[PDB]
């Protein structure tokens, strides 16, 4: 979430706090874990 | 428009978007995202200027320094008139259906 | 009870003194799929706009028959003049517009008609002009006349730096009658776009 | 689109008839509630000062933007930097109990003390302007008196703002093609 | 609500807080929105 | 078990030697339909060809880092350059396809990048292109690199005139290394296209 | 791991190739929302001071490391000491709306003021570098401007940050064998 560390909740409400995203109608995590492990070919032990 | 009744026009208007010079002529303006309208009955036009920007939001206040006004230009014309000598078009402007402003400041009324 | 107000992508045309659109020769456009270009045609949805340009000046002096015959296309400087010079075939629609604005004061007619492949004509032959896509004009009535024609042709695509097949005729029927309370001199303008082009073959680049 | 042009019912000719579609549109920053209680500041005297809110001044931005209305409703609350004791006084009292000290003192609090009086006018509803008396405006028009041994500066901010019969706001001339001044810049 | 921005419940009850309304016994966003659009006539495509 | 003959619209580009094409920071393109143009867009289908360009010739004489930057867009002067000069706001991916052919006797690689926003540059930078989209090019194994990227941006539609969002960049990692069998100098040319255009806003004519 | 040499696509030839495991790996310091919210000093000028992301260092911490993405998105809190009135203004407004006190002043309370302002810029995401014009960076990429009488020290942290589309981090070249520095030792 960030590099908070209270439980409780704030005190001033959300949008006067940060400012509110709004949606329209990642990346290098995907990126990261399609990688190739393994061997290319008939290994042996 | 204020003209007569025998007193006939016809008009458009031509929004010109940033990066060249606004269009000196109606030839010109037409290939632009226009409108052209002429005097009948009901006596008046309301055009909606369309918003294009690359920012999601534009400055309402024109730069100090920067001197070239790269919002946009709005030209409209006269295409013709018969005997229309003389004769007005009042304009006025109001907020449109979705204009929002936003960031109130205090930049002491000029 | 009427919708008078055209408009062709982008731009629009209100007029309050249309007496009605005239369909000319079709009211739907021919199979753009034709067997003599493979398949290789696209259709450019920006170059339906409309273009304005000037005729004539119609003045109190001009007798029967003061024709103007300008071929479509003619030199657009816009998105639609582009597609001449890049792109060999290309066929497409019209929808013309001619505006007349004087008063309603002055009087006399001018017709209007949109007629293909018109060249060497006489002053004779002007009493049978009304066969084509006509409307007419009078101050007394109306401002404007708006025809619309599809794409005619000997075949389906078209090389326009070679041929022109519309022309826009106006002709004056009876002469431009000024009063005590009209106007003296009108000026014909129009505002004219094309319908649903449709090129195929790319121009090398002039480079 | 074309209208009647001299019955002037509203219309709104949208983006729609020339091809295209209009935005989901967001107010919350032109809210007249929202955009008028925030603190401003006025010239004050040295100690007594009437809470009348049409002495912010014509160039601010919630005095110009409060003479957009006719007829206002508004709680003050205001902030003020003082030395000695401050004592508020409601609507109509004689000038005479602003020396009292029953009357709602404030004690010095390093730096300022900020507090919240309620609407104390016997009208329904103040106003912005007034033809009674050819400055004109009544004495009633105040949300009363503040009077402290020397007050350095007041601030006056109006909450629950109700605003009613609008008039017209007025933007600075340009002499140029536009009024081009120094926007901020890095 | 206006420029409040506190989820907690205020410590003043209500009536120590603002001047209390009283009824007896708006315009403008009914003004704006039976705004006329569209056309006149009879439009083409 | 190889499909290796890309084609974007009416032009193709068969390479035998593609190791992959490397999709740069998306698979897909973001919502074309922006609240800061009110809807105002419009896909020009006729955009989306190749165009070839030339980039350097690579000898053996260049040490590490003799890098290459143009700027896409480029002077295009075809129907895409048409597109620049005639709407204000636009936007559009690219898929690059640089070639350097040798022979299967150089030796040395030069890696190939497709990245934004890239001016000011140190040779001591050089060592971490690998972070933008990129595809090594060697003699040994290959002949071409083919990257294609989305349309990236500080905001939807972009002024290109005033802006240069994307810069391809070739640098030699390994300097190319001849033999008795290789071939001597090799050129390096590129195919660039964009991919679905969406333009917004018509500029007046100039005449 | 035998590879593709030029298809650029990721391989991780892991430690199981030759015997053994992998162990459970966190990365929670490493995350890009937890590492750029922390505070960092800037040199401030005397009174005006655009509240620009890239004026941070190219040394400090989250300063090179701000610059390792091209566009990022975070909002701005402050921290500033100061003397007199510090007023905040919003993205573009002109530079002579510092002087005025309904925009948001924080009075002085000692030592210092801390304060959250939101993104205001136009643009969907900002960007630390752009070939606009040839420092070199538009006037929009900005959180606004704030002036005192003299400000001391100011300080940025940034918060919800996202950065997209990575830039190389270079560590600084050493002249030995390897760069060794006196770490710090009883």
């Amino acid at each position: 979430s960030g590099n908070t560390g209270s439980i409780i909740n704030n005190y001033y409400m959300q949008q006067y706090q940060n400012s509110m995203d709004t949606q329209l109608g990642d990346w290098f995590s995907k990126l990261a874990s399609s990688a190739f492990s393994g061997l290319f070919g008939a290994l042996l032990a | 428009f204020t003209g007569p009744t025998d007193a006939k026009a016809r008009y458009m208007i031509a929004y010109a978007p940033p990066g060249m010079e606004p269009p000196k002529t109606p030839e010109a303006a037409a290939h632009c995202i226009h409108a052209e309208w002429d005097t009948g009955l009901n006596s008046k036009f309301t055009f909606s200027i369309p918003y294009l920007s690359a920012a999601d939001y534009t400055y309402t206040a024109s730069d100090v320094a920067e001197t070239t006004n790269v919002q946009g230009w709005v030209c409209l014309f006269q295409i013709t008139h018969g005997k229309a000598d003389g004769d007005a078009l009042v304009v006025l402007a109001s907020a449109g259906k979705d204009f929002e402003l936003r960031l109130p400041v205090d930049a002491r009324t000029q | 009870d009427r919708i008078l107000t055209t408009r062709n992508g982008h731009t629009t045309s209100t007029t309050q003194s249309s007496v009605g659109v005239t369909y000319g020769y079709a009211t739907a456009e021919d199979f753009v799929s034709g067997p003599n270009t493979s398949g290789l045609e696209t259709r450019v949805a920006q170059a339906e706009r409309f273009f304005k340009t000037h005729l004539f000046d119609w003045v109190t002096s001009d007798p029967f028959g003061r024709c103007h015959l300008l071929e479509l296309p003619t030199d657009h400087k816009g998105v639609y003049g582009y597609l001449t010079d890049s792109y060999a075939y290309m066929r497409n629609g019209w929808d013309v517009e001619v505006t007349a604005v004087g008063n309603q004061f002055n009087g006399g007619c001018l017709l209007v008609a949109m007629v293909p492949e018109l060249c060497s004509i006489q002053k004779r032959e002007l009493y049978q002009l009304t066969l084509f896509p006509h409307q007419f004009i009078n101050p007394r009535t109306n401002m404007t006349a708006h025809i619309t024609v599809p794409f005619v042709g000997v075949n389906r695509y078209d090389q326009y730096k070679v041929h022109k097949p519309w022309t826009l005729v106006v002709m004056v029927v009876a002469p431009l009658t000024v009063n005590s309370e009209g106007a003296p001199q009108i000026k014909v303008y129009a505002n004219i776009a094309p319908t649903n082009v449709h090129v195929a073959g790319e121009f090398p680049s002039k480079e | 689109t074309t209208s009647a042009g001299e019955s002037a019912d509203p219309v709104t000719a949208t983006v729609e008839n020339y091809g295209g579609e209009t935005q989901v549109q967001r107010r919350q920053h032109t809210d007249v509630s929202f955009i008028l209680d925030r603190f401003v500041k006025v010239t004050p005297k040295d100690q007594i000062n009437v809470l009348d809110l049409m002495q912010t001044p014509a160039h601010t931005l919630v005095g110009a933007l409060l003479r957009t209305a006719t007829y206002y409703f508004a709680d003050l609350e205001v902030a003020v930097k003082h030395e000695g004791n401050l004592t508020w006084v409601p609507n109509g009292a004689p000038e005479a109990a602003l020396d009292n000290t029953t009357n709602p003192t404030a004690y010095h609090k390093a730096p300022l003390t900020r507090l919240a009086l309620p609407y104390t006018a016997p009208h329904r509803v103040l106003a912005t302007v007034y033809n009674g008396e050819s400055r004109a405006l009544p004495t009633s028009f105040n949300y009363g008196a503040i009077k402290a041994t020397r007050v350095t500066e007041l601030l006056y901010r109006m909450k629950r703002a109700e605003t009613y019969c609008p008039r017209p706001l007025l933007a600075i001339h340009p002499d140029q093609a536009r009024h081009k001044q120094k926007i901020v810049a890095p």
